[PDB]
DNA sequence: GGGGTTTTGGGG
DNA sequence: GGGTTTTGGG
DNA sequence: GGGGTTTTGGGG
């Protein structure tokens, strides 16, 4: 197998020509017929990668791959730009002004995928480690080779692909539209913006908070298990999107089964800079609150910055798995999410409780401070996703008498029945945790069968 | 504010506790539309998303009678007019029914169509799941969790809280999870059911009878 | 045998 | 190939 | 022609 440079493959052989190369840009797998499936991706390398610069603008250059197969299995799910991605028996030839490659993977053209930086995106959503530096995490047909003479191929492209998304955008501005201006857009087009938030909208949709360099706020649904990579805080381009002119309580963007939404390699000067320039958005959270009925989902509170690396586990596997999996028992601190149904005591003024530490007794504030030391007692009935069609509610406690939560509300401990403005605020929180589409980000700790809320504050 | 018929109705219904005679007047006017597929699946839109309508087993037999020379399983492509239409709740198997969500369906119950053959109608955006769409999904888990906040405000009670005495000094004390979790209504399986509107009943036709009644 | 492909009958 | 299936991740 | 396969020389 002999490989050959993007920009010297030849045009008249027409005959069955062998590359490798980056992957700045492609489409999702998509079945097209009763028989066919789909993938068309840009691909860049050290003599093809940016346009005449002068008039060009640093836009980037590219050549097309588009890989035919029959099965959907066949073809490679692109997670990430910067990969590299290796090509066998491909035919190239002019396709509107541009080198365009293609490849029947049904007959006798084959693929493999090889991870830039030290994991795969999948190796890093399962925290796990490469074979090797020459090994594919991805690839066609049943077997994939490597020869000797390659791994100096693959670790110099591995280089360049760093020293280029570090020094150019790579996904430069004629490849994506404005957020802000996505309404003036005939058909689709093509979004790059930061995760500002990843609700879980059901048993198998996520919700993204989008937010671009144009200030500009968007809601778009995201399957779990087509992107099972999407992270808050990332940046990702998103392939093909359009703006959803039937939705007016919030801003809309609708993706397509052939749509993709991909991160970016370590290296990425352009994801970089998006991940510190874009700032976090609450406006559209804000203006909620003011509406009996918000279509727009809001995280009422924030985990401390010490758990903000701790994955969260659903009110399915807490109260139902906790017991039973091997790996659940062996933790006493957890993250979750979830929505308040009911707050009891029903009363906000008995959410303060007077506390004997000599007796472990608490009672009512009803009679003055002679019941101890003042601390919340609130017992929060809670629902989420992965329980929300069954007839359960389940209870998450905030006990603050050991200093667990005492934070929560804003507001330290007092006797709500002689103090009227620490009444009012927890009212007022109380009205907006059972109010629809109100959520709770918390980590909890599991303590006699019970999960009481810590290190949690409010939104 | 609003473009997509559709949506609206199906939205204006879900916000009326299924209830077809609260929603707006305005909107009960005869229905135009693009047939986007006609089996194994009939599916129309309105230009930007796709419903199923179901056949009355009279609306069948009135369509064949008026169009002997028209077949219903071959309407794609093709654009109907339902001059006699209802909208109900029902209850379904969403893990069955993709036209539903929550394992609740807004069901447009047609009881008169006129198919106006050769027709072309406007280019549009191409037409997507309703019950897919963020915004209804969103009504549809609004109407769910005002049910529930209601059923659980009523089956919950007396403030039976945890003694904090479970919680605190608990070295030696050991638990299940389970002990967290509380029923949220009466209702008999292990499935939410206790819900306020009346199920809407009319015996419908299955898309695979009028496929035999047209070629069987 | 059968796909795709063009070899359009025949290799290993 | 900057596109549209059903499996209704595709 | 060449794959994987078995057809082990020959179809469409
Ligand atoms: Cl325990
Ligand atoms: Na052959
Ligand atoms: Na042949
Ligand atoms: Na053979
Ligand atoms: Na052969």
């Amino acid at each position: 197998y002999e490989y050959v440079e993007l920009a010297k493959a030849s045009l008249t052989s027409a005959q069955p020509q062998h590359f490798y190369a980056v992957v700045i840009d492609a489409t999702f797998p998509y079945k097209t017929n009763q028989e066919r499936y789909i993938c068309s991706l840009k691909i860049v390398d050290p003599t093809l990668y940016l346009k005449q610069q002068k008039g060009a603008g640093d836009a980037s250059d590219y050549a097309t791959l588009v890989l035919y197969a029959k099965r959907f299995e066949d073809l490679p799910i692109i997670h990430r730009a910067g990969d590299i991605i290796r090509v066998h028996r491909a035919t190239l030839r002019l396709y509107n002004g541009q080198r365009q490659f293609n490849a029947n993977v049904f007959y006798s053209s084959s693929w493999a995928l090889f991870s830039t930086d030290k994991r795969s995106v999948t190796q890093e959503i399962n925290n796990q480690d490469a074979v090797s530096d020459t090994t594919p995490f991805s690839f066609s047909s049943k077997h994939a080779t490597i020869e000797k003479n390659e791994i100096s191929i693959l670790q110099n492209l591995r280089k360049w692909a760093n020293q280029y998304f570090s020094s150019y955008s790579v996904i430069s501005s004629d490849m994506y539209t404005a957020l802000n201006k996505a309404q003036a857009q005939k058909g689709d087009f093509d979004v790059v913006a930061k995760i500002l938030q990843v609700h879980e909208l059901d048993e198998y949709t996520n919700e993204l908070k989008l937010k671009d360099a144009s200030g500009q706020v968007f809601y778009t649904l995201s399957l779990k298990l087509k992107f099972p990579h999407v992270r808050t805080g990332e940046v990702v381009r998103i392939r093909s999107a359009t703006y959803d002119e039937t939705s007016t309580q919030k801003k809309v963007l609708i993706l397509s089964h052939y749509s993709n939404i991909i991160t970016f390699i370590q290296s990425s000067k352009l994801a970089k800079e998006l991940r510190a320039k874009i700032q976090d958005d609450h406006s559209v959270e804000v203006a909620s609150l003011k509406k009996n009925v918000s279509l727009n989902a809001v995280v009422l509170t924030e985990v401390d910055k010490k758990h903000a690396a701790l994955p969260s586990t659903s009110l399915q596997d807490l109260f139902h798995h906790a017991d039973s999996d091997k790996e659940l028992q062996a933790q006493d601190t957890f993250r979750t999410q979830f929505y308040v149904t009911k707050i009891e005591p029903s009363d906000v003024k008995e959410w303060v409780k007077g506390y004997d530490r000599k007796t472990k007794k608490s009672s009512s504030l009803k009679g003055a401070s002679g019941k101890g030391d003042n601390i919340f007692q609130v017992q929060f009935l809670v629902k989420d996703a992965s329980t929300q069609l069954n007839n359960n509610t389940y209870r998450v406690l905030l006990y603050t008498q050991d200093g667990l939560g005492a934070n929560f509300f804003n507001v330290k401990a007092d006797n709500l029945h002689k103090n009227a403005d620490a009444r009012k605020k927890l009212e007022d929180s109380a009205e907006l945790l059972t109010k629809f589409n109100s959520y709770v980000d918390a980590v909890v700790e599991r303590r006699n069968g019970f999960y009481l809320i810590k290190d949690t504050k409010l939104i | 504010q609003q473009q997509s018929a559709f949506k609206q109705l199906y939205t204006e219904l879900f916000n009326n506790e299924g209830d077809f005679s609260k929603v707006s007047s305005n909107l009960k006017k005869p229905l135009k539309c693009y047939v986007k597929e006609s089996y194994p699946h009939f599916l129309v839109t309105d230009g930007y998303f796709f419903v199923a309508p179901y056949f009355t087993k009279e609306a069948v037999n009135e369509f064949h009678a008026k169009f002997p020379n028209v077949n219903i399983v071959d309407l794609t492509d093709k654009v109907i007019v339902i001059n006699n239409w209802s909208l109900e709740l029902r209850r379904v198997n969403s893990a069955e029914v993709f036209t539903s969500y929550a394992n609740l369906e807004a069901r447009l119950i047609v009881h008169s169509f006129k198919p106006n053959l050769q027709e072309r109608l406007n280019p549009t955006r191409y037409p997507v799941n309703l019950f897919r769409d963020d915004e209804f999904k969103t009504t549809i888990q609004h109407f769910r969790h005002t049910a529930l906040q209601a059923a659980i405000n009523k089956t919950v009670k007396g403030d039976n809280l945890v003694d904090i005495s479970k919680v605190a000094d608990a070295a030696g004390k050991k638990g299940k999870v389970d002990a967290g979790i509380v029923k949220a209504s009466a209702s008999k399986g292990d499935e939410f059911s206790d819900f306020s509107f009346k199920e809407g009943n009319t015996a419908t036709l299955k898309i695979a009878d009028i496929f035999v009644q047209e070629k069987g």
